[PDB]
């Protein structure tokens, strides 16, 4: 999943966990790792909710 | 841990890995059958490691036990992280030993300018991502509280200092959270928050450990 410069990726958390955690980012799910509360926890989880 | 170094193999024997399928927190053995971690490292299916150095390699000092009980603080704010603190039961009693040991709790607080040891497996890049294999370690020094606060005014509790630098580079970072600060040979902070990691004039916050010792041994008592 490549996201292009200049799109809107989650917002960091200020905590220091690093949760991987599966966005929606425009067609594709990507992962993120970090303080991380949103997206999902399981990579089929998003890519059934992406796009959104 | 972001301009730190090899702490050394089992130098840190207090340290444990909080794994839920990888390394998400760190966390500190205070005796065989209890971890103090960061409420905000709360989730489901926690695998205490300890012992570890290199986090991706069996190296035979490994002791792996299942969190049987994970138990935030009842006033954890999760907006503000005011009491970001948790205790985590092991299902079975650690095997204490040279690699495995327990961090003394403080009997009090430690002041401004004590130099303390900020130890993870959390990121090396303040911009970025590298994760390492191998234990880090970082010396910083507890900062005032009015250097704390006009770093970041509105946002320290009395729950809360911090340590580390000003002028960037050194800092604890994502994958740090829940581990120690040990000053003096007690257990001071929990590695909690900050804005990004390494940031001039944004040094890392810290849950002051010494404002809990009556909840931690009454947690204990009682679970
Ligand atoms: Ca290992
Ligand atoms: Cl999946």
């Amino acid at each position: 999943c490549t996201v292009p410069i200049g799109w809107s990726e989650p917002v960091k958390g200020l905590c220091k966990a690093r949760f991987t955690r599966y966005y929606c980012m425009g067609n594709c799910c990507k992962v993120y790792e970090g303080c991380y509360t949103g997206g999902y926890s399981r990579m089929g989880e998003c890519a059934r909710n992406c796009p959104a | 841990i972001v301009g730190g170094y090899t702490c050394g193999a089992n130098t840190v024997p207090y340290q444990v890995s909080l794994n839920s399928g990888y390394h998400f927190c760190g966390g500190s053995l205070i005796n065989s059958q209890w971890v103090v971690s960061a409420a905000h490292c709360y989730k489901s299916g926690i695998q205490v490691r300890l012992g570890e150095d290199n986090i991706n390699v069996v190296e035979g000092n490994e002791q792996f036990i299942s969190a049987s009980k994970s138990i935030v603080h009842p006033s954890y704010n999760s907006n503000t992280l005011n009491n970001d603190i948790m205790l985590i039961k092991l299902k079975s009693a650690a095997s204490l030993n040279s690699r495995v040991a327990s961090i003394s709790l403080p009997t009090s607080c430690a002041s401004a300018g004590t130099q303390c040891l900020i130890s993870g497996w959390g990121n090396t890049k303040s911009s970025g991502t590298s994760y390492p294999d191998v234990l880090k370690c970082l010396k910083a020094p507890i900062l005032s509280d009015s250097s704390c606060k006009s770093a970041y005014p509105g946002q320290i509790t009395s729950n809360m200092f911090c340590a580390g630098y000003l002028e960037g580079g050194k800092d604890s970072c994502q994958g740090d959270s829940g581990g120690p600060v040990v000053c003096s040979g007690k257990l001071q902070g929990i590695v909690s928050w900050g804005s990004g990691c390494a940031q001039k004039n944004k040094p890392g916050v810290y849950t002051k450990v010494c404002n809990y010792v009556s909840w931690i041994k009454q947690t204990i008592a009682s679970n």
